[PDB]
């Protein structure tokens, strides 16, 4: 909860892609400010979103700017926190994470470099390949 | 309003009502609009739909603190639908809410007839434990006893006993020409079919009320005595006792061939009868023993 | 549907007989109306065969039965209502106007004779319940029937 993103101004300086920003502004900000519009239509608010690169760049910047624009609460997690050396209990630390996500809600959570922690276990091998699957 | 509407035109607005309920919140004007179609639904003659759209109104309640006083005047439209067909009890609790409009009044004639309208449905409602404590809330009021017919009304309820039904018609048959207030009798006797159904209702209520004391006082009775007691033929008594036995409100066995009829006494062959009776009676003087003990103990210490 | 008819002539299982007609109606729904309107008659009648008229009104009150409501569903509701009210006179009064729908019953003798044998004691439980000692001649006037077969049926009720 100690992550610091400058801007504000930095949010105005990123430029492209405009319409992508106009998608994320909505999917992120609208469900919080106007939950009433969703319950009328019957549409469920999207609970997740995927932003990938680098065909171009600007992923982390843009989302990080939303943290400082929407204000409210923001939570940043580095992908290096999943291993925990022996006893991969950090898996249950995800349950802790979602515990306080249910307390401090609303909140925004970032997941960067998910390919290391969300791989496909295609070739069964070594050891820690499996713990990540857990 | 152009074509004055019909079954189809009133149905076009129906599907459009709920479109803006979840679209936006409007305090007053919308409510006034959402009650506009049911008053046309009475002219549609279809009641099963009128009760659905009226079921959308109750979730909007409580509407008080806004208007105040107009929406309290709409209940006069709702009681019309509820009083119509199947329920006399549904108007019971709601007429105490239509009684809150003369509370702000500032009006005498409307209020004075509001009291009779709220007091006379007790007979039209089937007896229930909720009715018992319902009538006690209205009893004892300072404004209520102003009506002399209210003393007759109350007399039939308090401690029961018996009365001639024709002498009852002497008091309640004058109220048609009497008035001042003719509105309660305008609802009862306004429609010949309505008035007749409430005549048989009053009869059913008085004969049912004569029964519940007989149920506590018997023991047994001759059949022919109940006929002269209820001022009707024995065949009519057979009909009455058939409905009372299928309502299983009171168990009885009434033998027509031998003339011996009775309500209860419950069988209770051995166990529970002697158990409760004998034992609790014996415990009376036992638990009262220590009670009068301290009575003499204090009296003797007052003078010594 | 045929599974239902054969089970109705077999009379062995009155439960699954309603299940077969229910599924058959699920097949006939949304495509062919004439088969869907005639499918409800058998399911509701087999529920009357089970002596459970209370659930009939609950099935016809759903939004699915309102589109298919018609002159036949009132003939089903009136048999459910006469069995609930336990009155043969109302049943016979409605039996003449709905006889056009009564002829579609493949076997009119089975359901009517079993229902008559049933409604017999459903009319007896009203006259018997109020008092234990009862004369046969005056109580037979309510049901309007000779005393012979009546005593035969009562003794059967003891058996
Ligand atoms: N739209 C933009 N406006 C301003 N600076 C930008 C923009 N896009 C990228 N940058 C510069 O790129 C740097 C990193 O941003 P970003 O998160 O896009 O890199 P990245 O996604 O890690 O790149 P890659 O995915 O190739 O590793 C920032 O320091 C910023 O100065």
């Amino acid at each position: 909860m100690s992550h610091e993103d400058p801007g504000n101004v930095s949010y105005s300086e990123i430029g492209g892609l405009s319409e992508q920003i106009r998608e994320l502004r909505e999917v992120i900000e609208l469900p919080l400010t106007n939950p009433e519009l969703f319950q009328r239509v019957g549409i469920i608010p999207p609970k997740g979103c995927l932003l990938y690169g680098p065909p171009g760049t600007g992923k982390t910047l843009l989302a990080r700017a939303v943290a400082s624009q929407l204000d409210c609460n923001f939570l940043k997690v580095v992908s290096s926190s999943i291993v925990d050396k022996y006893i991969g209990e950090s898996a249950r630390l995800i349950r802790e994470m979602f515990n306080y996500a249910r307390d401090h809600q609303p909140c925004i959570i970032f997941m960067d470099e998910i390919d290391a922690i969300g791989g496909r276990r295609f070739s069964e091998g070594t050891s820690a390949d499996r713990e990540i699957q857990r | 309003k152009e074509q004055n509407g019909d079954v189809k035109e009133a149905a076009s607005i129906l599907q459009e009502l709920q479109v803006e309920t979840y679209g936006s919140m409007e305090k007053k004007e919308r409510v006034e609009f959402i009650l506009e179609q049911m008053r046309l639904c009475l002219a549609v003659k279809d009641y099963i739909r009128t009760q659905i759209i009226s079921k959308k109104i109750n979730t909007k309640f409580f509407q008080e603190e806004n208007t105040e006083k107009l929406k309290l005047k709409y209940y006069n439209l709702m009681i019309q639908l509820d009083q119509h067909e199947g329920s006399y009890l549904s108007i019971c609790k709601h007429y105490r809410a239509i009684y809150d409009t003369p509370c702000i009044q500032a009006e005498s004639e409307k209020w004075q007839q509001a009291l009779k309208s709220v007091v006379l449905y007790v007979i039209l409602a089937p007896f229930d434990n909720e009715q018992s404590d319902l009538v006690h809330r209205i009893s004892g009021d300072k404004k209520l006893e102003e009506i002399p017919k209210y003393k007759d009304l109350l007399k039939l309820f308090t401690t029961m006993e018996l009365m001639r039904w024709s002498t009852l018609v002497e008091d309640y048959g004058m109220e048609l020409r009497k008035g001042s207030l003719e509105s309660p009798a305008t609802d009862v006797f306004g429609s010949t079919e309505e008035g007749e159904k409430r005549w048989k209702d009053l009869k059913n209520r008085v004969v049912e009320h004569n029964i519940r004391i007989m149920a506590k006082y018997y023991t047994r009775i001759t059949m022919k005595r109940m006929a002269q007691l209820l001022d009707l033929s024995v065949d009519e008594s057979e009909a009455f006792l058939s409905n009372l036995v299928v309502n299983k409100t009171i168990f009885a066995k009434v033998d027509r061939l031998a003339g011996i009829i009775n309500f209860q006494r419950p069988k209770d062959p051995n166990n529970l009868l002697n158990d409760w009776s004998q034992k609790l009676n014996s415990l009376m003087s036992l638990v009262n023993k220590t009670t009068h003990l301290i009575a003499k103990e204090e009296m003797i210490h007052n003078l010594q | 549907m045929q599974s239902g008819i054969i089970h109705a002539a077999e009379e062995k299982d009155w439960k699954t007989a309603y299940s077969y007609f229910y599924e058959a109606f699920e097949g006939y729904d949304s495509i062919d109306s004439p088969k869907a309107i005639t499918s409800l008659k058998y399911m509701l009648l087999c529920k009357i065969m089970l002596n459970t008229p209370e659930d009939v009104q609950a099935l016809v009150s759903g939004k699915l039965a309102l589109r298919y409501a018609g002159r036949q569903t009132e003939a089903l509701k009136c048999v459910a209502q006469a069995s609930k009210n336990r009155s043969l006179a109302d049943f016979e009064k409605a039996l003449t106007d709905y006889r056009a729908e009564l002829r579609d019953d493949p076997i009119i003798s089975t359901h009517l004779a079993k229902l008559y044998d049933n409604l017999l004691e459903q009319n007896l439980i009203r006259v018997i319940e109020p008092f234990s000692r009862v004369q046969i001649e005056h109580i037979s006037s309510l049901i309007k029937l000779s005393k012979a077969d009546v005593e035969r049926k009562l003794s059967q009720m003891i058996l």
